[PDB]
């Protein structure tokens, strides 16, 4: 599908509300495998299970190992811009 | 089982 830009809003007491799988060391994109109901990704409306996370706040995640992606994603705060695509 | 999953 088309590449989309998605805005997520989160407070500092919460996580993103997603589960991710994959990573460069597995030859697979960083994929959203779960969206936890009521948490920031669900509330933002624009992220879905099966989306590939291509970038977050301008940081490219297309060539990123799993734990690299976890550190990068968990460091973002507040108003967070995602670049995603559903394949 | 080969792919990792992290809750974030």
């Amino acid at each position: 599908g088309p590449i989309r830009k998605v805005l997520l809003l989160k407070e500092d007491h919460e996580g993103l509300g997603i589960s991710i799988t994959g990573g460069k060391e597995h030859g697979v994109p960083i994929l959203i495998s779960e969206i936890h109901p009521g948490q920031p990704a669900d509330r933002c409306g624009g992220l879905h299970v099966g989306d590939a996370i291509l970038a977050v706040n301008g940081v490219n995640l297309r060539d990123t190992k799993h734990k690299e992606a976890v550190t990068i994603l968990s460091q973002q705060r507040g108003e967070i811009e995602f670049e995603v695509v559903y394949v | 089982s080969r792919l990792p999953t992290s809750k974030i």
